[PDB]
């Protein structure tokens, strides 16, 4: 339990301010938020230090707070969930192995659930050992009914096809839709994720309304690239950013949102039914720099 | 000379890209200058020196599995939650399968959801026996048990895969613990993730100190990331990394290269 950015600022005054930053610089480094970002938020504290404008170690730790807020914010839409306004609204979960898929989704249809919302999930995985058998324990766990693939040579696309289409004629809310992970320089594999973005979108007009790319929190500078080829091939609406209470920060994301405006729209916290967190700009920048 | 203080600033910013850790780029950056200091053409000498210390910082030659003399090989694998440990065990019994030795997994996964089939299905793709237990057994026990069913069973290997957990989770760590004491195994190997950022060296610093690993598997090798996280396993820990995955294919499992990985990190 050491704030490691409060205890390096204690030991602000003017002439301190070149050992001060530099321990600072470290910090954030250390936080994954790359050297490119982290030279541009140092320079700007180094100016408006250096002009009087921060005058404390706290103006200084709220002007920190201050310009990664901003970046958060340089996206073009809402951070709530947009679904449409025909039923059923179409989600598509997506992004590469491991990052918290399938335990996402089955989070988010618990806060669906909870909210009175009608929720089908497809079961798109696939590929993958269990897969199928891993989303319907989530289903019965949240009260959800389940799209399962009845043979081993199912495509993904034709499951959530199916899917879409009886949500419809069932009069569903929303339909959720798990996917395999792949990796973003696998071609054949991103294809198919436009397959099924294509055939769901024949069924609902707009479908899919949500498509949210999971980021695992532990991952570095690589977030970058996974988050541009997925929103390249099929345009990435939100982001998930999970494992964030583990002790990787996440810090990734800013350099995402800001290079791409892709809003942040929920953290993952753990791994119970309830460990899914919409997203709040200001309890993530207070959390990751203390 | 000190015209390259001005480029050796310029491989700490590649590697911060690599997501090299920055206690390990900050101990690389001083021991790669005082080698420059003291050898004194100077341009490739400079490539060739920053290229020899990732070699030796990560161990120079491929480290090979160690068997256990007289009994059943025991490997224990753990690490974070989603880095491929389930999919490593049936990688690795497919490796050692094409050995000539013939092993056994053990489903020591009890928390997530369909874990046990997860393994159980790769098992029988890879022709290899998964042992498995009864609802309520602890991991610890389903341990000794498996451990009891190779050895009557006079299997070569035995691997065993574990629930991720986070290395500050300290009932779950120890339940780890408790697992290692009673697999008493030859291996215990830490399963990271290639795209792991800057956590990495605090990472296997913590499962070394709480656990004691004898080496890692990286995993996912088939992305695009540097790999920067390769570089602290053997620094923090005194550990190699042994094998390298890339892919979800049984096959995908091979020796980690240190050559290989120097220039991948500085590609
Ligand atoms: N500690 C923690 N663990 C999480 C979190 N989100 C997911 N996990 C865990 O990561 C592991 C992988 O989760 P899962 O939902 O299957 O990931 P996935 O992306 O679907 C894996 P695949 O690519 O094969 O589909 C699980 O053990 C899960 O409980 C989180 O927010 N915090
Ligand atoms: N592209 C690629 N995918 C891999 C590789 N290794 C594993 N995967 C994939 O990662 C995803 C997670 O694999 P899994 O074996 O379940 O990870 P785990 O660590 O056991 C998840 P948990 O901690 O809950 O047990 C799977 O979809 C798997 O096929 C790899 O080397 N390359
Ligand atoms: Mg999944
Ligand atoms: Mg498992």
């Amino acid at each position: 339990h050491h704030h490691v950015i409060d205890e390096l600022l204690l030991f602000w005054n003017l002439a301190e301010t070149d050992r001060v930053l530099d321990e600072l610089e470290e910090a954030l480094l250390v936080s994954d938020f790359g050297p490119k970002i982290t030279v541009r938020i140092v320079e700007r504290l180094r100016e408006d230090i250096m002009s009087g404008k921060l005058k404390s170690g706290s103006e200084i730790k709220d002007a920190l707070k201050e310009s990664v807020l901003e970046m958060l914010a340089k996206k073009n839409s809402k951070t709530e969930l947009q679904l449409g306004f025909r039923k059923p609204a179409v989600i598509m979960i997506v992004g590469v192995n491991g990052g918290g898929k399938t335990t996402s989704l089955g989070k988010l249809a618990h806060r669906l659930k909870n909210e009175g919302t009608k929720v089908l999930m497809a079961a798109g995985d696939t590929f993958r050992a269990a897969a199928s058998d891993q989303l319907e324990i989530w289903a019965e766990r949240t009260g959800c009914e389940i799209v399962v693939a009845e043979g081993d040579k199912a495509k993904a696309a034709t499951v959530l096809s199916k899917a879409v289409k009886r949500g419809k004629e069932e009069g569903y809310d929303v339909v959720l839709c798990d996917t395999s992970g792949r990796l973003h320089t696998n071609y054949s594999l991103m294809e198919e994720l436009i397959a099924c973005k294509k055939a769901v979108g024949k069924i609902v007009s707009g479908a899919p309304n949500e498509i949210l790319l999971v980021l695992d929190g532990n991952t570095g500078l690589n977030m970058l690239p996974q988050a541009r080829e997925f929103n390249e091939v099929v345009g990435i609406t939100g982001l998930i950013l999970t494992k964030l209470d583990g002790s990787a920060r996440g810090g990734c994301v800013v350099s995402v949102v800001e290079e791409l405006g892709i809003p942040v729209k929920f953290i993952g916290v753990g791994e119970a039914v309830e460990d899914l967190q919409p997203f709040d700009p200001e309890a993530f920048v207070n959390a990751i720099f203390s | 000379k000190d015209n390259i203080a001005e480029p050796m600033r310029d491989i700490r910013r590649a590697l911060l890209e690599a997501d090299v850790s920055l206690p390990v780029v900050r101990r690389f950056v001083q021991s790669v200058s005082d080698q420059a200091v003291g050898m004194g053409k100077p341009d490739q000498q400079l490539v060739k020196i920053v290229h020899d210390e990732l070699v030796k910082l990560m161990g120079g030659e491929v480290s090979e599995l160690q068997f256990a003399k007289s009994g059943p090989t025991v490997i224990l694998l753990a690490g974070l939650q989603g880095v491929g440990k389930t999919t490593v065990c049936a990688k690795l019994a497919c490796y050692l399968k094409k050995q000539g030795k013939s092993c056994m997994l053990i489903a020591g996964d009890v928390y997530r959801p369909a874990a046990i089939d997860q393994l159980v299905i790769l098992g029988e793709q890879v022709g290899v026996p998964v042992y498995t237990a009864g609802t309520d057994v602890k991991p610890a026990d389903i341990a000794k048990q498996g451990l009891k069913e190779a050895k009557k069973n006079n299997v070569d290997v035995v691997i065993m895969d574990t629930a991720g957990r986070l290395q500050i989770d300290k009932g779950m760590m120890d339940e780890l613990k408790d697992v290692k004491k009673f697999l008493n195994p030859t291996e215990v190997l830490l399963v990271v993730d290639a795209m792991t950022g800057q956590e990495a060296a605090a990472l296997v610093t913590t499962f070394n100190v709480e656990i004691g690993i004898t080496g890692a598997i990286l995993t996912k090798l088939d992305g695009d990331s540097r790999g920067g996280a390769a570089l602290s396993v053997k620094e923090v820990s005194g550990k190699p990394i042994k094998l390298v995955g890339r892919g979800e294919r049984m096959e995908d499992l091979e020796p980690f290269y240190p050559d290989r990985m120097a220039g991948r990190i500085l590609g």
